[PDB]
């Protein structure tokens, strides 16, 4: 887990 | 028998028409990184045959400019309120290798 941030 | 002419790197261009954009950027400045010890913001994920996936995006890509803001050396919050407006469309230049 390394800061995904869906857009 | 050799190896054909590749690409090994580039700078695009690209429109993204779009409720969403299809993309999930990762990394960021201040982030745990995504490849390496770039701390760029990056293409993790694509939306399959999405607007993004339409447009040629594709994962890996480097985000180095969204809608004339250089999101090069940036926090992960500075480019994701650069793509969260996004009323229609999204112009970014990317970095992708090979």
């Amino acid at each position: 887990h390394t800061n995904e941030t869906s857009l | 028998l050799i190896e054909p002419a590749r690409i090994e790197e580039e700078e695009l261009t690209l429109t993204i028409l779009r409720g969403g954009l299809g993309i999930s950027i990762a990394g960021g400045k201040g982030s745990t990184p995504y490849k390496g010890d770039d701390e760029g913001i990056f293409i993790s994920r694509v939306s399959e045959e999405g607007p993004a996936a339409r447009a040629g995006v594709r994962v890996g890509d480097k985000l180095l400019e969204v809608n004339g803001v250089a999101l090069q050396g940036a926090e992960h919050h500075e480019a994701v309120e650069a793509l969260r407006g996004a009323g229609t469309a999204v112009q970014m230049r990317v970095w992708r290798e090979r």
